[PDB]
């Protein structure tokens, strides 16, 4: 699952896997723009068949934060 | 400075005077800022209860407004119109110029009518014809063989190209360009070959044009501005655009080439209109309009999704992008 | 005035009619008459050609059957139209001779057959190449260089340290080299960033009226060769436009934008800054260019007009498209 | 022009780290700077790029200093320090130098000390130019207009009658201030002009771009707050009021009787409805369709971004028919 | 629970004669109708939506 | 029957003047009229039949 979420980030955000480290910030380290973080959440919702409340989507700003939500 | 008896003014405006007709009016002002000697007006009935706060010597209003009046009153049926009239009688606006300036450059072939005024460092080309009472603002340029009808006025730094024809009683604000090359280019295997624009701009009577607006000459036939037309600032009128009489174009409108607009239309500001098509009469396009297609029936037309808080818009936007996805899920749910 | 046969060869066209016909100018089908030459491009116009009183009509080898007068057969009527309109161009020049009224600094160097219109102003250090024409009331800033054959119509503003190539044409009201929108936010307050960069305009560039192209902050703003820019455009500081790219009217560009070559920007498009648009891209009108464009093709945006009462409903449902998305999933 | 790095560091209240005898000839980018050039760095990502920059001195933050590969001026805000040092080494000339004889000045115009007027510039009557004022060439200043001290106009700027411009303001070329607002009453289809007898009041330290249009008011004045900055191609209609230190980017169209508050930042090509108010500290992103008033501060946005044509064609048609699908969804519930 | 009147008034207050006394937009009156449709699980024909221009008219429709 | 609909909405592009939105909208309109879930008149008639 960790690997799969991370694979999505690379596809959505357009970065090679080596750059998508656990402590990386989507915006600050990975270059993401005003709509990608939303589109990423949408891609995770589809892939893992789950609805993410916006109070929590807003706190997912790093990959690790994303992994943890999905595992739960 | 002006000065006029409230009675005289009421008569010039055809108004029912409720109050001292011997009051002298010196000008026109807003309710908030009016002083003694000033006249104002009232259109919105919300300002009724406030009328007592006003320091104006007179207020232009309606019959149903008269009860709430706390001043001399000029009762009419359409205040905004009589406001427009009395604003003209008490106009303070100076002239773009008076008499012929020495610094101006007027070619000897130029045909100058009677009581014509040309400002400083203005430039009149060859074959030009300026009718009577015409005023050319300082720093203007009027191209070869162009004619400006009588009474028409240019403010400072206006540019008129060649073969341009303007009717009479027209008014053009500064920065405006009339008769520049339309955006005409042929493509030859990547490169752009120019298409000389040998058409013109024909501007009717009583036409008013705003500042830093561009009206291009036609490619072969003419770009035509009907009578009574009013155009605001920052507008772009493409080559071979035809605009009908009394149509209004608010600021920042981008018109494409070979666009035809009928009579009595109102094009909202920042609207963007496609070319090689027609808009019928009595059409109103709301602001930021995306006029992609022709309009055949009169009425109001609109487009655009307004603002939302950024975080909300991110999600609104992303969803509209994925709208084909929605309609496939929904259909599969049937 | 020209003979149709001498015209037909200058355009490299197959003449099919009386070559001794006299041509006097160009005009449209619907209004051309005797003495005039025209063209048609749309196949639908064939069955109406006889109604055109033109002396001659430019068309293709496939249009030849429906010909109803002297024909000029070519591959690209629109191109042929362009050239035959140039041969018969009626457009005058922005200026001839050098005006006594014009104010020209001593340190300014002029080429040959240079024209400067009335009351135009030329600052110090300016180099004007051969056959360069400066319209009336124009301003050319310090040390700016304008290449050969380039023409400015009336009332154009070139700032200091600007470079215009050869055979360029700038319409009136247009401003080149004004300070870019550079400001530092000193705790709510704006401190100016002097824009010491420049504008480099290449060869054969045409710019419309009331258009603004700002100088770069430190490095330069670049308008490549063969670029065409319409009216009312804003090209911010450090924008770079590839060769032969076309920018239609009312387009707003943000700074540090790079556009490749052979691109076509539809009018009223709005392009975000600090990103690239690759070669061979067409953006349609009113385009909302928020992101970079990495591969060529056509890109579009915008929801068009609807009758006002319909728009209201359309608008409100979209602003609540999220709820509508939640409803959709909850029914799955 | 040429200055000493150590002296420069003093004027910027900076921490000189390296040879202070380094002579700086000018300002430049990292990409392009060579010797004599000072540059700067705002993003931490470009820390590695310091080892490819042939600049003599780089303005960075204290936390960047370990990455320094040349002399370094350390500060709290490299971008603001860039602004300041750029002003010191600013190569930008003036619109003009003193009064050109080519100009046409009315006898009644009141000049301050050390006023400059460009060539063929035209000053009407009653005009008052303050001290150290510079009127660019081909300009036109209307009757009774006031331009405050230290304010400057580039070539071919137009100021109408009765305009009031504050101190140390800058206006780029092509810009028109104080033209008639779009004021017209309708009489049975015909338009009757409403003379615009208001003015434009411009505060202090206001900078306006090129080919911008700020119209005079109908009755009361159109007001630009202090420290306000406006970009090119903007339309500011009659009776609009802008708060101090607000910023307006390129291509913004404002409708009449709009009040914009302080420290707002209006995105480019945005379109703002009139007869309403925007509160302090509001940020409208680019192409913003501002149809309603804004009561609470924050960032607001609109507009669906680009899509491939074929994708858009289908996106557009579904939104246009979104009501039909909203209904056939409501039924399905 | 909650009365009809109270529910109508609550919706109106949250969203914002609608145009004159309160200050409706070209969208708000539409959005108000949609919200009323949802709260009361009812479809409002535009011929009738068009007749909803006051607080009372909204109360009256549901009634 | 199909053809009357085409006429109402408006090769579609080369002879009948269509814009980019119309050919998509035309397909959508046929889906509703014929309730079922193509660049010329002929292509539309043959498939649908
Ligand atoms: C729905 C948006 C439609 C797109 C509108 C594009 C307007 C571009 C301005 C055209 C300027 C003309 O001089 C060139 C022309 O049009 O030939
Ligand atoms: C979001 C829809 C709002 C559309 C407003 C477009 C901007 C209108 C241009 C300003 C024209 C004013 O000089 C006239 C006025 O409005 O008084
Ligand atoms: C989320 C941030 C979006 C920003 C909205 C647009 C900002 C308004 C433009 C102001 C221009 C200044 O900033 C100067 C500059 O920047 O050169
Ligand atoms: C639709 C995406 C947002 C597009 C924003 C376009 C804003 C245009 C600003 C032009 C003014 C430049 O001088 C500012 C800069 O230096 O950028």
């Amino acid at each position: 699952i960790e690997e799969r979420v991370k694979k999505i980030i690379g596809e959505q955000l357009g970065v090679k896997q080596e750059e998508v480290t656990n402590n990386a910030s989507f915006v600050e380290d990975l270059g993401a723009d005003s709509l990608d973080t939303v589109e990423l959440v949408m891609a995770l919702e589809e892939e893992f068949d789950t609805e993410i409340p916006d109070e929590e989507a807003e706190k997912i700003t790093t990959v690790q934060a994303a992994i943890d939500y999905i595992n739960g | 400075h002006a000065s006029i008896r409230l009675a005289d003014l009421a008569q010039q405006l055809d108004a029912e005077l409720h109050g001292d007709g011997d009051i002298v009016i010196t000008g026109v002002a807003s309710m908030q800022s009016a002083q003694t000697g000033h006249i104002t007006f009232m259109v919105n009935p919300k300002y009724r209860e406030h009328l007592g706060l006003c320091q104006a010597s007179a207020v232009v209003m309606t019959q149903d407004d008269l009860p709430f009046a706390k001043s001399a009153a000029l009762v009419v049926k359409n205040p905004y119109l009589t406001y427009a009239r009395m604003a003209q009688i008490l106009d303070t606006t100076p002239q773009p110029a008076q008499n012929i300036a020495p610094s101006a450059v007027i070619d000897a072939t130029a045909k100058l009518g009677n009581n014509v005024s040309i400002g400083a460092n203005a430039v009149i080309e060859s074959g030009v014809e300026l009718g009577d009472n015409v005023i050319i603002g300082a720093g203007c340029f009027v191209g070869k063989n162009s004619k400006i009808g009588a009474g028409s006025r240019l403010w400072a730094n206006v540019t008129i190209y060649h073969e341009i024809q303007i009717g009479q009683n027209c008014l053009i604000q500064s920065g405006t360009v009339v008769g520049a090359d339309g955006f005409g280019y042929a493509n030859d295997r990547g490169n752009w070959v120019k298409i000389p624009q040998i058409g013109r701009v024909i501007i009717g009577d009583r036409v008013e044009i705003g500042a830093c607006t561009t009206i291009d000459r036609g490619a072969l036939d003419d770009t035509i501005i009907g009578n009574g037309v009013i155009i605001d600032n920052q507008c772009q009128i493409a080559h071979n655009v035809v605009i009908g009489d009394n149509t209004a174009v608010a600021g920042g409108v981008i018109m494409a080439g070979s666009l035809k607009i009928g009579r009595y239309c109102m094009i909202g500001g920042a609207s963007v209109i496609n070319g090689h098509m027609e808009i019928c009469d009595k059409v109103t396009v709301t602001g930021m309009g995306m006029v992609m297609r022709p309009i055949t029936e009169p009425g109001v037309y609109s487009s655009g999704i307004p603002l939302q808080p950024n975080k909300v818009w991110r999600k609104t936007a992303a969803l509209v992008m994925n709208i084909d996805d929605m309609s496939k899920r929904l259909k599969s749910l049937e």
